[PDB]
């Protein structure tokens, strides 16, 4: 397939992992009592890790010589869940950050003690602004046609 | 009340706050969504 | 405000706090962490210990008398504590959804009126209707008011203030009493009740 | 008295109830700009009528369908039936004939009344009404556009709007159409929810 991988769930060597792994935390939940407190935390993780090899299988990821989960970001449409929706969700959260404070910063800029409201935040206008996230690709994109986004005189 | 509301309002207080219940959400994502190296919804 | 200057205080002796003027319905002086020295929050505390008021009045109604009245046999309410998960017609979740917008349209009404007093007295769809109270958490109207029974002047509205306070605060922490009752034994109130009075010596809290 | 969403809260400065619609509904500030605002309204009535014929398109033809007079499919499937000409082609036709006209709109809100008149006959132009709702030929039955009537149509645009939201979330999780749902709900009402759907 693409790079010379081969789908997990066809895999050899990805199924080997997920056995090894396995077996191990099974050594693990021995020499102690077979309904114990202890043991019932094993076996939970025991069969958390199954989940996660099943849940690997299930996405289609692809699996190397090494049989570990490779992540394809060239654009490829069959991996966009790698990253690039997770990447678009990122830029999404960071924007919404960046343009609360943003927002919050011209929101103060306009009192006689500026520094004030830096070291001791004012709540109520902070949540008055947070929730404009929200709309922020909407608003910076008319702000840069605007031309209010960028400040001239600089 | 006036002053403890400001006082809990300070840089440091606040991003403590701030991080500690980013950390909480954070925790409870990925103890209800574990093992995610995709998204696989959509 | 009729500044009592010399009401009776919750601890006699000592001068109250000077943002409790007597001011409030029920009001003895009790403010030892000054949660209330802003008149702002001041407002809000009395609106919150209203409503807190009458919800914990409705639900000690809503745990004692029916066990109380289960307790001798004339109907089969369950436990109070456990008779959130026996089941009804449908899920607790799309009762509690359902509700919740119900709940909710009546509770931004409040608030719509608690930061704006007096904006919101009259209906959105008959707007000939007119909540009848001037005051936050005294709402009136023929809903709220349907008998008029304090509509007289500010005398016996006053003492019928306090009356409505007194009761909420002995509710609430009735009910509270109720639900860590109920934690720490593993009975009903009114069974514990009988059976303090059985042997009032012993069969107190300090039995486990 | 303009229209409140919510009645204890006052109504922003740069909305003053000039425009159709106006309840004073704009709590993230996005239009707290003149120029924004202008783009907005435009942006507003052409998805809501968008999102009204695309609705209509959707629902009636399902219940026209489920009362046996037609036998449409259901809109989700609807494009994999094959008809006259490949799909493509289709697309192609439809971007062409899109790009002229919604450029023209464009060219009339970038500057209002510079596309009036038409460019193949030099006579038959456009009376100059308001950015919008262009009328002359655009309304052939001549209806007053009185402002009470502009306020209906923004109004049934929002509730077509929510309509189509409505529509593909209910498809995306329920797995079918929106009469079918309907039915399926009233059928049973207490046990046909989104909580028995979750
Ligand atoms: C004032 C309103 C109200 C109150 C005080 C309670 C109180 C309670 N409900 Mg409950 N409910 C309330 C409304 C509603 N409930 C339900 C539906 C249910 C269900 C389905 C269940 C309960 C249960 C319970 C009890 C669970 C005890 C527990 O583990 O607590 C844990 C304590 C906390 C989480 C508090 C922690 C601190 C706090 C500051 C946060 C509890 C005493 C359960 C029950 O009966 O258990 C025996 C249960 O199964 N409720 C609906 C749907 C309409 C409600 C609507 O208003
Ligand atoms: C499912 C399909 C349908 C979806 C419909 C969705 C609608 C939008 C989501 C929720 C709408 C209801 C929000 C809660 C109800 C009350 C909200 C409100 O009026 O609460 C009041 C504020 C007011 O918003 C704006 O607030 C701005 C700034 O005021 C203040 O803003 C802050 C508010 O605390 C500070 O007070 C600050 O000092 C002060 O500047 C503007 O200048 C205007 O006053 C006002 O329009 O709305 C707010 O954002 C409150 C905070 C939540 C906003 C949520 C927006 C949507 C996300
Ligand atoms: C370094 C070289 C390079 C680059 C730059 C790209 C770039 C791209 N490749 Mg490619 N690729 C490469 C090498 C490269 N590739 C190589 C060497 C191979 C062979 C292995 C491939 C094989 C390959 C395949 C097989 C495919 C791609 C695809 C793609 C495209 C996927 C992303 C997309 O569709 O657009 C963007 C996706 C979006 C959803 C757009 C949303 C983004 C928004 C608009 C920006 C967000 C900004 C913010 C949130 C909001 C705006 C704010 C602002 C207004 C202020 C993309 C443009 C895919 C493709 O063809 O595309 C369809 C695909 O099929 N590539
Ligand atoms: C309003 C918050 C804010 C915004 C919008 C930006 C925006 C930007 N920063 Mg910056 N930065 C910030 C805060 C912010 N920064 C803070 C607090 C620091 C101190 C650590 C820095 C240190 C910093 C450096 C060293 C650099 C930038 C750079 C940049 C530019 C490129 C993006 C980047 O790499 O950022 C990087 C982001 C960081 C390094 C850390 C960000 C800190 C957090 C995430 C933001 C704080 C938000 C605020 C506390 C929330 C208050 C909201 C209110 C409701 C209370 C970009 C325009 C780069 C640049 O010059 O571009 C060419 C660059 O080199 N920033
Ligand atoms: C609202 C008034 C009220 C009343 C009338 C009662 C009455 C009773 N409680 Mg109870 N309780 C209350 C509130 C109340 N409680 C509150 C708020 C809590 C949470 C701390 C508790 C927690 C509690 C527990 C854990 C237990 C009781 C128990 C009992 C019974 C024996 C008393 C005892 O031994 O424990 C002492 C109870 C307390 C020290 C709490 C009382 C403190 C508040 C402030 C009430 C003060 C009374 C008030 C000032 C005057 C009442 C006015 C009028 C009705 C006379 C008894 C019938 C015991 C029982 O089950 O009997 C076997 C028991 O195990 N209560
Ligand atoms: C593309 C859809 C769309 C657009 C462009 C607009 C645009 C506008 N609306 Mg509006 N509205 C819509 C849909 C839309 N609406 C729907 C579906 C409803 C039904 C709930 C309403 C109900 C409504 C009311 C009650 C009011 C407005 C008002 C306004 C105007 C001021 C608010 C504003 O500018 O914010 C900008 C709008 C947007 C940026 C749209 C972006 C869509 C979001 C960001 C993405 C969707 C997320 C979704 C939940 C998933 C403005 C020109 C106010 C007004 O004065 O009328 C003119 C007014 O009071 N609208
Ligand atoms: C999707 C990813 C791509 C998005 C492209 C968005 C459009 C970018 C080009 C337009 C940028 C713009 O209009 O502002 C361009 C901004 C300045 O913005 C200009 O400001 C002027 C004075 O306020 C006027 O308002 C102009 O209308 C405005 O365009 O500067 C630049 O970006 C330089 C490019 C040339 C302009
Ligand atoms: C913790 C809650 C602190 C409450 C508080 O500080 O406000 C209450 C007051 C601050 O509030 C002030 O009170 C003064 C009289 O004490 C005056 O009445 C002022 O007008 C009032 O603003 O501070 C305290 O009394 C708390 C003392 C320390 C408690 C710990
Ligand atoms: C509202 C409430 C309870 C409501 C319960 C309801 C509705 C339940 C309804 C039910 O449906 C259930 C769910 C189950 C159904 O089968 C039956 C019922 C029962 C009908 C309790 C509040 C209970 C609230 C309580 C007890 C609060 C106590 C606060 C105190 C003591 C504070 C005092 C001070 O703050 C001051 C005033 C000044 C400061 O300076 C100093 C300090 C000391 C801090
Ligand atoms: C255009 C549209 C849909 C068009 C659908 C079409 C053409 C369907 C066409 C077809 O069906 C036919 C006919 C036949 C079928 O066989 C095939 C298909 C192809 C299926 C929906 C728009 C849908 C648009 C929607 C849902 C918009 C929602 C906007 C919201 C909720 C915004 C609210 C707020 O913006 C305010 C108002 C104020 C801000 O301050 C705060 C917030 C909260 C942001
Ligand atoms: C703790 C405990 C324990 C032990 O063991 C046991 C016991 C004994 C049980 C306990 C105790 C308890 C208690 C104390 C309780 C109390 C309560 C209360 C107070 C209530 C009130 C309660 C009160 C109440 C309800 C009241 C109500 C009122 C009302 C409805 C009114 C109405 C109305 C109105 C508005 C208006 C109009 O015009 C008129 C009318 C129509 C008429």
């Amino acid at each position: 397939d693409i790079a010379g991988l081969t789908p997990c769930k066809d895999s050899k060597q990805f199924a080997k992992r997920e056995k090894q792994s396995i077996k191990k935390l099974e050594s693990s939940l021995k020499l102690y009592a077979p309904d114990s407190a202890p043991a019932l935390a094993i076996n939970a993780t025991i069969e958390k890790t199954k989940r996660r090899f099943d849940n690997y299988g299930k996405q289609g990821l692809l699996c190397g010589a090494d049989g570990l989960p490779h992540l394809i970001v060239s654009g490829d449409q069959r991996h966009w869940g790698e990253f690039i929706t997770p990447g678009i969700l990122f830029l999404y959260i960071a924007g919404w950050i960046g343009w609360v404070g943003r927002s919050y910063l011209i929101a103060i800029r306009d009192d006689k003690k500026p520094t004030q409201k830096e070291i001791i935040i004012d709540v109520p206008l902070a949540t008055g602004l947070v929730f404009r996230g929200f709309s922020w690709p909407i608003a910076a994109y008319r702000e840069l046609l605007n031309g209010e986004l960028v400040a001239k005189d600089v | 009340m006036r002053d403890l509301k400001t006082y809990l309002s300070v840089a440091p207080v606040a991003s403590t706050l701030w991080f500690a219940a980013l950390a909480g959400l954070l925790i409870e994502i990925n103890r209800f969504f574990p093992d995610a190296l995709t998204f696989p919804f959509f | 405000t009729v500044a009592e200057p010399d009401r009776p205080l919750w601890f006699p002796g000592s001068t109250p706090p000077p943002w409790l003027d007597g001011s409030l319905p029920g009001d003895f002086g009790f403010d030892p962490l000054g949660l209330g020295s802003d008149p702002e929050s001041l407002r809000w505390n009395v609106q919150a210990e209203l409503v807190h008021s009458r919800w914990a009045m409705l639900g000690a109604a809503g745990i004692f008398i029916p066990e109380f009245l289960t307790k001798l046999g004339i109907l089969n309410t369950p436990s109070w504590y456990t008779a959130g998960e026996q089941e009804y017609f449908t899920d607790t979740t799309t009762l509690f959804i359902v509700e919740l917008v119900f709940i909710g349209w009546a509770e931004g009404r409040r608030w719509a009126d608690i930061l704006n007093p007096g904006c919101v007295n009259t209906d959105p769809i008959f707007p000939n209707n007119k909540l009848t109270g001037t005051d936050v958490g005294y709402p009136g109207g023929l809903w709220f008011d349907p008998l008029g029974w304090g509509s007289a002047s500010p005398q016996k509205l006053k003492e019928l203030r306090t009356k409505e306070i007194k009761n909420g605060r002995l509710a609430m922490l009735a009910v509270m009493g109720a639900w860590f009752q109920h934690i720490y034994t593993g009975t009903g109130p009114i069974d514990n009740l009988f059976a303090h009075l059985a042997d009032p010596g012993h069969a107190t809290i300090f039995a486990a | 008295k303009k229209g409140e969403w919510l009645p204890g809260l006052a109504s922003p400065g740069y909305l003053t109830g000039s425009l159709p619609g106006d309840n004073g509904f704009d709590p993230l500030g996005l239009a707290e700009d003149p120029e924004n605002l202008k783009w907005f309204v435009q942006a507003e009535l052409v998805n809501g009528r968008w999102a009204m014929l695309g609705v209509a398109g959707m629902l009636l033809p399902e219940v026209f369908t489920s009362i046996g007079i037609i036998n449409v499919p259901k809109w989700y499937d609807a494009g994999k039936e094959e008809y006259f000409a490949s799909s493509s082609t289709l697309f192609v036709i439809e971007f062409i004939l899109f790009h002229y006209v919604e450029i023209r709109r464009w060219q009339d809100i970038k500057n209002p009344g510079s596309v009036n008149q038409d460019p193949i006959f030099k006579q038959y132009s456009l009376p100059a009404g308001e950015v919008g709702y262009p009328g002359g030929i655009f309304n052939p039955l001549n209806f007053a556009p009185t402002l009470e009537a502009k306020e209906k149509e923004i109004a049934n645009g929002r509730l077509a709007m929510l309509a189509f939201l409505g529509f593909i979330i209910q498809h995306n999780v329920t797995g079918k159409g929106p009469f079918d749902n309907l039915l399926q709900h009233i059928s049973d009402p207490w046990h046909n929810t989104i909580v028995q759907t979750l």
